[PDB]
RNA sequence: UCCCCUGCUUUUGC
RNA sequence: AGUAGAAACAAGGGUG
């Protein structure tokens, strides 16, 4: 007997048992080493894929551009670049005749958005790149950085806090003749002013840090991902707020729905497709994967589909959202961090910064690499690789979605004007596409007309891994449709575990997960429980809470002890201080502080859930009781868990390698800023919960609220004369240190 | 301008009509005949890369009335070693190929050595430091990484090269997984999980999943696959935590694991010992070097090229008592160098999750079929045995086993997708889902259509290099096509 | 007094003042957010490494002078080293646990109140009342349904004034509560949260989760409410159905709808039963409406509705006043009438006999969206007076007036092809045929009603046949007002008797209520029905309906079998196989089930020719009366979305395909259990 | 309930390999 | 060589 | 040596 569960398919439908095909309880591949390679090799198939296109020379940053626009129709299945201006033209007006008026109501909302979004909505992003210090930063501090340097140059029209101020800005800084930085070196803190010249700076603010994606499933090999710097990010911001303003009103366009609608709309289009149909019209379905998506996307395209969309509009209006595809067309990429020599003999290794390598002797690298290094010499300038054609950040997803959807949209039977017609669903860049047609061959003909409409428009289907088959069964983004959505567990599985928030957040999320799958991924009660009593163990494991009954020795066993001996309603302890687990499938929903609130003492009450311990700490609204995790496939969610402020709701300890840098510097200024904002929570209670507006100065406001709550709090008799003296002698001394 | 007065005049008609003729997606049909078995590598046969022995390991064990995780490590691990008589003095049977054997000869009498020395302490502490000696030295890879220095410092230096970065070397299909995960597959007598409880059931539909996670529960814990879970969380657990506690010294780390055997009694179990090195791990794929040495009854000489990374001493003999008598066998002991990351140890330590995984698959299955009967069917599912689905392959033909076979093997399989994660394993699953898909399509003669099949094909093939899982699991998919269109 | 020592000591430095004074209040968004600290890539695994370290934990400087530093086991708790980037010093999980034995102790009441979701939910849970599990197949609709059990229909802005009008009235700026529920809402959680030590951020989030409506896409299978989806993990699931009712006093509204949906569907599927009284009191008898059972709710519910007053009177109970006719109740509040049967022909040369009601009468019309009077002669309206709400409401509600008329001029307006016999040739009530034609088109019927200029009495606007509201002009005897509401509610409940099929007549003899009359909205129940019979999933759709019954075919095969062999009469009368029928062409129905019959006799009569697949395939065509025919028929059509699919005869089809090899059915591409020889 | 194996032989798996009985 | 600092911080987008 | 796989770890910085 030679077990092998692949067998189990002779039994069991395949999408039946589909989780048995995918291994996500082993670790996921990472990558050790530099992004370099896969940056220029990728960079070398985008220029390679278009090749046959017009080559010109930037005039403001002196960089070569590959226009393969209008360029000649391909002749092969081989990927390809070149998007016909007129086809996607007609592919946009003929979308805005089968929806009349969403272009303008969609354009209408955008506009009613842009006036009143405000700079600090750019916080809200991830490790974005920040041309100042030329190195991925959070958000928020490049934000800031680049908001202070703006403002030492002469350039404070983002003073009133708008969105579009800020943007007007970035337009002048970019017409400035001279940028002046701030560089910190150590040898000691040393302070440096660096000037920039025009085509350094616009080369800076056009350039993109390119990384390597881990922890990517399904995949043999790695891959390279960019991130734009603080300039672009803007009005990126408001071309996706139009694109998924278009979105929403496409029933083909499956963003920005995500998990069960999504599953809801390729339901009622395959039911659209297959019961209205006749028993005589054949009917097929293609689950098709589109391959290079980011690669052959040009700016220039979704340049010439927002002027398109954004017709009969405000000049500024149009050119705000077309400022975009502009800033993405002349864009620069920064080539990883490098490469790594060693030597054997003498038993050394050595860093060489990407940015040598436009000069360096190729002797040292292998044949391939001295191959893409070859291959990218031309196009590196200031150490970075002019990337013209291409989408490789990808950040017009919603844009991208468009277009495939205005494909599909295409095949309606009014416009292939012949027996064959199509329909079907796009999110992203997967598609699940369907072809009704009276005979074999009508099928053969749609597929034909949808795979050469979409090689016209510049979307190329990867014939490798698509397949066709009756309309019975296919796949979209890990969803399996088997005469219905039948669900997998396995896609769920690495998020069943510790999260890492605290004890009570991970508690809630772990709750929370079991439930969501038993409603969503047909999780079984029996393994429900199971999962439940896995969780508690690999908790109590993690957070070292085991029951003050059992003996094994940790660091905390000793005061978990204790204090099980202490209480006398040892029901009621929480399971982080040791207490029992009363879950179970009826009560999974409730939260554990509430669902054992009358079994605990009061003194073990009253001390749990103190709100003066000092523990607890909030930040802004949106992030309490919210966490973010990231799934097997797709971004980072934002999840909402069920919890009760306790002193088991602390934050872990921060990373302190920064001490040993030269950017230490900014951690001492973080740390000054955080002072000032928490005496401004003393001042206005309610500054966290709902961002305050004003052109004042902190400590104008400051002293105005003092004197006027020092006047109210005298008059209600409150407090004795000698204090409001004192305070408002203070507050005069706050007042003129003002001025100096 | 030009947009702005734009209409539609017939572009993309005319546009798809100055196109060549070859740009199209011709459907190639997918027939019975059309599929052929996947093309495996060809070269030296694969050697184990476990970080433990499956099923070749060999455990001293004693009979102590305490729960997981409860007594002291070296303490446990010092009984065991009381419990056993018959000693030797070591020498080498299969040596490291490409190693210093002297070295871990030595390393196996310091780790003898320091076991008496705490013995005869009368104090057992929590860790136990072992000496910094040339042979753990060399053993763990102290002083291996290269010196760093600036480029412009060594620019001249003539072999200085860029890393290398070639692709990993091939290694043929070797029949020795197969028998891996036939024993781990396999019905133990001792139970090995011991779930911690949950609140009393007070509806219909809690007492109905009580009692079929009571079957569930009956059958998992007596699967030597949750043994291999719990050696692997215990493992990680501890190597990660002597990582980020002391990373500056050698530290000895007993591999011990607690059962129930089938007459209730209490087993604490010793595997052998692990020395990890240094580890300052900064980066989630930071390597820390660790010495295992786990004791065995297995000769390497039967099947060498399997333990190409081990080097094999003869540690002892041992009587063992069989059921017609006692019969004498040498102990032997495999010790080898191997090294783990902080994303290993901490995906090591979630192995429990696996038992999931084949549960709700299991589950699932259940309600299915009982949701055209009405009534639950786990009772009659597994106390009977009347429903067998094909789980194996034997001389005469398909294997069938009951829904419990069927969910001990899917355990293993989730087993060993943790213990052999790459990704190699990752890109096949994920290729080979496609050809499956389309297969299953085939047999509900739903007319498949394939535009590339090759292409496909290629694909699927590129990731199979030199993993003994994902080979085993290629040849598990060439033996389904074989059976699922005849 | 702290706040402003705390200033000044700020002011002090120079690199603060400049900080303080050099930043705008609007820019401070920016630099609060200004941090060193990259977002967390694996939190796991982070956690499961910083686990292991001495202090991994960080706490407020206070804790230095809060809790000792050592244990008295000699254990360190908190360490005097700062966390990057802050003042908060960095302490142990130890220190944790020793606040929770150790820690200063404070009243805890006002926490119950505000986390009042959390409590509602577990007290909601505690008083649930569980009930039998159902093995069966389940069928779940992705809907979007609002989890919020408990919420005050706010929006995030208007849920943000109030928040900030109870938390920060101080900063509450230009913004003053107009209705009277904020200011109710307001008062109540200010009397409420009155001194709570609670953080003010947290307060706001909770009462930001309990006054705001919250949606998600889910699959559910049963009740659509927000306390059935806040335990949908607890009451639905693949193939198992959890009785449950929270404990939460069912919203009156909620269970009113429940009962209307049940009572529609029950009235639609006993129309079609053989004896339809007695399938409705089965059914009535074993369906439950939130885990509550339906004859309970009827002798206990006072609701009015056309379905749930002939379920009250088939059960036996008192029955609403008035008269309901194509919607609307008319209360007669003066006149009399006696019934008269009179011959007439009809626009499109038909002649039928027509109950008249002689004498003047003045009615009162009410209804959902229109509300009306109606002075009428015999077979000649007076005048009628409506206030409907739009344009097809008035349309609706003229027409109803007009056809109640009685006149001749509505009867030979008639144009076209009718047909007041159904397609199974069941009789139909000739005014209620005449109001469905009527309200497909009345163009024609307007233009052939007259015309007559109106006075310009109190303002009241006329009507014309294009529907138009003319001043000077308005069709003859129509007047338009659009009052609020009708004259008084009736509640004279009456006593009637129900015939055999469900007709409701007075107790002199006039009839009251007709399954015609029963509205063919197909809605989604509010409260878990429970429809708890042998084959009652018509909810389900027509694919769920076939794919249910083979399965039950199947289930039963040996006394299904036994039946067939001995008593086949008493299998086809069975209620299983009536929601098949439904499907089935009507016309065509007949002409199947004889057929279908013939084949069985024959097989019978011949030993050996026993095809079980073949049985098992046309035992559901055969439940209507046979019709004797000699077409040979290959295949059988059944309406599935409005689509005929065939299901052959001899050999497999894709409706029905049973694979021998794996002995398993499959129908629509839904397995239907195993088969055996 | 407890598990077994058809495939379980009482006598050709002799002294259990993995976790033999060898105390004296 | 002792001592001090560091364990995601030159690298994780949408 | 070992981990591992298209590039890395096998400690990295600083001071006396």
């Amino acid at each position: 007997m030679d077990v092998n569960p692949t067998l189990l398919f002779l039994k069991v439908p395949v999408q039946n048992a589909i989780s048995t095909t995918f291994p996500y309880t082993g670790d996921p591949p990472y990558s050790h080493g530099t992004g370099t390679g896969y940056t220029m090799d990728t960079v070398n198939r985008t220029h390679k894929y278009s090749e046959k296109g017009k080559w010109t020379t930037n005039t403001e940053t002196g960089a070569p551009q590959l226009n393969p626009i209008d360029g000649p129709l391909p002749e092969d299945n081989e990927p390809s670049g070149y998007a016909q201006t007129d086809c996607v033209l007609e592919a946009m007006a003929f979308l805005e005749e089968s929806h009349p008026g969403i272009f303008e109501n969609s354009c209408l909302e955008t506009m009613e958005i842009v006036q009143q979004t405000r700079v600090d909505k750019l916080t809200q992003g991830r490790q974005t790149y920040d041309w100042t210090l030329n190195r991925n930063q959070p958000a928020a501090t490049a934000l800031a950085n680049t908001i202070e340097v703006f403002r030492s140059n002469g350039l404070t029209a983002n003073e009133s806090g708008r969105l579009i101020d800020f943007l007007k800005d970035v337009m002048d800084s970019m017409d400035k003749e001279e940028m002046e930085i701030t560089t910190h070196f150590q040898r000691t803190i040393g302070k440096k002013k660096q000037r920039l010249n025009k085509r350094s700076y616009l080369i800076r603010a056009l350039t993109l840090n390119t990384m390597t994606k881990d922890a990517e499933r399904g995949k043999l090999k790695r891959r390279a991902i960019a991130t734009p710097g603080m300039q672009i990010r803007g009005f990126v911001y408001f071309v996706e707020a139009l694109a998924r303003s278009i979105c929403e009103k496409l029933e083909q366009s499956g963003l920005p729905v995500g998990g069960n609608e999504k599953k809801a709309k390729l339901a009622n289009v395959v039911r659209k497709m297959m019961t209205n149909s006749q028993d005589t019209e054949l009917s097929f379905t293609i689950t098709g994967d589109n391959t290079k998506w980011n690669e052959n996307q040009n700016p220039r395209m979704f340049l010439a589909m927002i002027t398109y969309i954004t017709r009969n509009q405000p000049e500024w209006f149009r050119n705000v959202l077309s400022i975009a595809p502009i800033m993405f067309s002349n864009k620069m990429a920064r080539l990883g961090k490098g490469y790594m020599f060693e030597s054997k003999s003498m038993k050394l290794r050595t860093q060489v910064p990407a940015e040598m390598l436009a000069n360096i002797d190729l002797k040292y690298f292998n044949k391939s690499t001295r191959e893409k290094i070859e291959k990218i010499r031309p196009l590196l300038i200031d150490g970075t690789a002019s990337l013209s054609p291409g989408m490789m950040m990808g950040m017009f997803n919603m844009l991208s979605t468009v277009l495939g959807v205005s494909i599909l949209n295409l095949g309606q039977k009014k416009y292939t004007k012949t027996t064959y017609w199509w329909d079907g669903l796009q999110s992203s860049d997967d598609f699940a596409l369907i072809v009704n047609a009276p005979n074999h061959e009508g099928i053969q003909a749609g597929v034909d007309r949808f795979y050469r409409t979409c090689k016209l428009v510049g979307i190329n289907m990867s014939k490798k891994k698509s397949y066709i088959n009756r309309t019975g069964t296919f796949e979209f983004t890990s969803f399996f449709y088997r005469y219905g959505f039948v669900a997998n567990f396995s896609m769920e599985l690495p998020s069943f575990g510790v999260s890492g928030i605290n004890e009570s957040a991970d508690m809630s999320v772990g709750v929370t997960v079991i439930k969501n799958n038993m409603i969503n991924n047909d999780l079984g009660p029996a393994t429900a429980q199971m999962a439940l009593q896995l969780f508690i163990k690999d908790y109590r494991y993690t957070y070292r809470c085991h029951r003050g009954d059992t003996q094994i020795q940790t660091r905390r066993a000793f005061e978990l002890g204790k204090l099980w001996e202490q209480t006398r309603s040892k029901a009621g302890l929480l399971v982080s201080d040791g207490g029992p687990n009363l879950y179970n499938i009826r009560n999974l929903h409730i939260p554990e502080v509430c669902l054992k609130w009358e079994l605990m003492d009061e003194d073990y009450q009253g001390r749990l859930c103190n709100p003066m311990n000092p523990f607890v700490s909030h930040k802004e609204i949106d992030s309490v009781n919210n966490a973010v995790v990231m799934p097997a496939h797709g971004p980072a969610k934002s999840m909402e868990y069920d919890a009760v402020a306790t002193t088991h709701s602390w934050i872990p300890k921060r990373n302190r390698s920064i001490l040993n840098t030269s950017q230490r510097g900014i951690l001492e200024d973080e740390q000054m800023y955080q002072k000032c904002c928490n005496l401004f929570e003393k001042f206005f209670p309610s500054s966290s919960y709902r961002r305050p507006v004003g052109i004042s100065s902190m400590v104008e406001a400051m002293v105005s609220r003092a004197r006027i709550d020092a006047r109210i709090d005298f008059e209600s008799g409150r407090i004795k004369k000698e204090e409001f003296a004192e305070i408002m002698k203070i507050c005069s001394t706050i007042e003129e240190l003002r001025r100096q | 301008a030009y947009v702005d007065g734009f209409e539609p005049n017939g572009c993309i008609e005319g546009k798809l009509s100055q196109m060549s003729k070859e740009v199209n997606a011709r459907i190639e049909p997918f027939l019975r005949t059309t599929p052929r078995p996947l093309r495996l590598p060809d070269g030296p046969p694969c050697s184990q890369r476990s970080k433990f022995l499956l099923m070749d390991a060999l455990k001293l064990s004693i009979e102590d009335p305490s729960h997981e995780g409860e007594g002291i490590p070296l303490y446990d691990a010092i009984k065991c070693m009381k419990t056993f008589f018959g000693w030797k003095e070591p020498n080498i049977i299969k040596p490291h190929e490409k190693g210093i054997n002297p070295n871990y000869l030595l390393t196996w009498k310091q780790v003898l050595a320091e076991l008496q020395d705490i013995k005869n302490e009368e104090k057992i502490p929590r860790t136990k430091n072992m000496k910094k000696t040339s042979q753990l030295k060399w053993a763990l890879g102290e002083n291996m990484a290269p010196e760093k220095v600036d480029f412009e410092d060594c620019k001249d230096v003539n072999d200085l090269k860029q890393y290398d970065s070639d692709e990993p070397e091939p290694r043929s299909l070797a029949c020795w997984i197969q028998s891996e995960f036939n024993k781990a597959c396999e019905l133990t007598d001792s139970s090995w999980v011991e779930l911690d409880e949950i609140g009393e059931d007070v509806a219909p539909i809690e007492h109905i999943a009580s009692m079929r996670r009571n079957y569930f529960t009956a059958e998992v814990s007596h699967c030597r696959a949750t043994e291999y879970i719990m050696k692997g969380v215990y493992i990680n657990t501890a190597l990660l935590n002597a990582s980020c506690a002391a990373m500056d010294d050698f530290q000895l780390i007993p591999m011990i694991s607690k059962c129930i055997t089938k007459e209730g009694r209490r087993k604490t179990n010793l595997y052998g010992f692990i020395i990890k090195g240094r580890s300052h791990l900064r980066n989630d794929t930071d390597v820390v070097n660790f010495v295992s040495m786990e004791f065995s009854l297995t000769d390497p000489r039967l099947e060498p090229h399997k333990w190409e990374k081990y080097c094999v001493l003869e540690i002892g003999d041992m009587l063992l008592r069989t059921a017609v008598g006692q019969v004498s066998r040498p102990m032997f002991l495999y010790v080898r160098t191997n090294g783990t990351s902080k994303i290993k140890m901490k995906w090591g330590m979630e192995m429990r999750r696996c038992l999931l995984q084949s549960l709700q698959q299991i589950e699932s299955m259940i309600e299915a079929e009982s949701s055209v009967k009405e009534k639950d069917l786990t009772k009659e599912f597994f106390e009977n045995k009347s429903e067998t689905w094909p789980i194996g392959e034997s001389p005469k033909g398909v294997e069938e086993g009951s829904i419990g076979k069927v969910c001990r093997t899917l355990l293993a399989k989730s087993v060993f997708n943790s213990l052999y994660a790459s990704p190699q394993l990752e890109g096949f699953s994920a290729e080979s889902r496609k050809l499956l898909l389309i297969v299953q399509a085939l047999r509900d003669n739903l007319e498949p259509g394939t535009f590339d099949l090759e292409g496909l094909y290629e694909a699927i093939e590129e990731c199979l290099i030199n993993d003994p899982w994902v080979l085993l699991n290629a040849s598990w998919f060439n033996s389904f096509l074989t059976h699922a269109l005849r | 007094m702290e706040r402003i020592k705390e200033l000044r000591d700020l002011m002090s430095q120079s690199r603060t003042r400049e900080i303080l004074t050099k930043t705008t209040v609007d820019h401070m968004a920016i630099i609060k957010k200004y941090t060193s600290g990259r977002q967390e890539k694996n939190p796991a695994l982070r956690m499961k490494w910083m686990m292991a370290m001495k202090y991994p934990i960080t706490a407020d400087k206070r804790i230095m002078e809060m809790i000792p530093e050592r244990n008295e086991q000699r254990q360190t708790l908190w360490s005097k080293t700062n966390d990057a980037g802050s003042d908060r010093v960095m302490v142990s999980p130890l220190a944790v646990t020793w606040w929770n034995r150790n820690g200063p102790t404070t009243s805890t009441v006002h926490y119950p109140k505000v986390y009042k979701t959390y409590f509602e939910k577990v007290e909601r849970l505690k008083h649930g009342t569980f009930g039998p599990v159902h093995f069966r197949n389940q069928v779940k609709i992705r809907r979007r349904v609002d989890i919020n059990p408990g919420h005050a229909d706010l929006s995030a802005k208007e849920a943000q004034d109030v928040i900030m009008e109870v938390v920060f009235p101080n900063e509450v700026g230009a913004r003053i509560l107009t209705s009277e529920s904020q200011l109710t809402i307001t008062k109540e959680k200010k009397k409420e949260l009155q001194d709570c030590k609670i953080a003010p951020l947290m307060v706001a989030y909770m009462l930001e989760r309990e006054l705001v409506r919250k949606t998600r896409f889910l699959p559910v299978a049963g009740g659509t409410s927000s306390v059935y989806i806040e335990v949908l993990h607890l009451t639905q699931g693949t193939c198992w159905e959890q009785m449950y009712t929270p404990g939460g006093e069912v919203r009156n509204d909620d269970v009113d709808q429940s009962l209307i949906i049940a009572a529609r569907n029950i009235v639609r599927r006993a129309t079609v039963s053989a004896d339809p009284l007695a399938s409705l009191l089965e059914m009535c008898h074993s369906t439950q409406i939130g885990g509550v059972r339906m004859v309970d709710i009827l002798r206990q519910n006072p609701t009015e509705e056309q379905a749930v007053d002939i379920c009250k009177a088939a059960m036996g109970l008192r029955i609403s006043s008035s008269f309901s006719f194509g919607g609307f109740t008319f209360k007669r509040t003066s006149g009399s009438s006696v019934k008269r049967e009179e011959e007439v022909l009809t626009g499109n040369l038909q002649t039928l006999k027509i109950r008249v009601h002689e004498g003047y009468e003045e009615f009162t019309m009410v209804g959902r969206r229109a509300t009306a009077i109606l002075r009428k002669a015999t077979r000649r309206l007076i005048q009628l007076i409506v206030s409907g709400k739009d344009e097809q409401s008035i349309a609706e509600a003229i027409i109803v007036a007009m056809v109640f008329s009685q006149e001749d001029c509505m009867i030979k307006a008639v144009r076209g092809d009718l047909n007041f016999v159904n397609r199974a040739n069941q009789r139909l009530n000739p005014m209620h045929q005449l109001l469905r034609h009527f309200q497909k088109d009345a163009k024609v019927l307007f233009q052939n009603w007259g015309i007559e200029p109106i006075d310009n009495v109190m303002g009241m606007i006329g009507i014309l046949p294009d529907m138009t509201p003319s001043t000077e002009m308005s069709l003859r005897g129509v007047r338009v007002s659009k009052m609020g509401v009708d004259e008084y509610s009736s509640t004279e409940r009456v006593v009637v008797s129900i015939d055999r099929f469900l007709r409701v007549r007075d107790q002199r003899g006039n009839v009251l209520l007709s399954p015609e009359e029963v509205s063919e909205t197909q809605g989604t129940e509010k409260l878990t029905i429970t429809y708890s019979s042998s084959m009652m999933w018509e909810i389900n759709g027509p694919e769920s309906v076939l794919v249910n019954t083979y399965q039950w075919i199947i289930r039963n095969w040996e006394n299904v079998k036994i039946q067939w062999s001995q008593d086949p009469t008493m299998l086809y009368n069975k209620m299983e196989f009536e929601p098949f029928q439904s499907l089935v062409p009507k016309a065509a129905r007949g002409q199947y089930s004889g057929f279908v019959r013939v084949l069985f006799q024959q097989m019978r009569d011949v030993l050996g020719t026993f095809d079980t697949v073949q049985i098992i395939k046309l035992l559901p065509f055969a439940a209507a009366p046979p019709e004797q025919s000699r077409m040979q028929f290959s295949s059988l059509t059944v309406n599935v979305r409005g689509s005929g699919m065939r299901i052959v005869v001899r050999g497999n089809s894709p409706v029905f395909n049973y694979n021998k090899a794996t002995k398993r059915l499959t129908v629509l591409g839904k397995d239907a259990g195993a088969l055996m020889e | 309930y407890s598990p077994t194996s058809p495939s379980y032989s009482p006598t050709s798996p002799s002294y259990s390999p993995t976790s033999p009985s060898y105390s004296p």
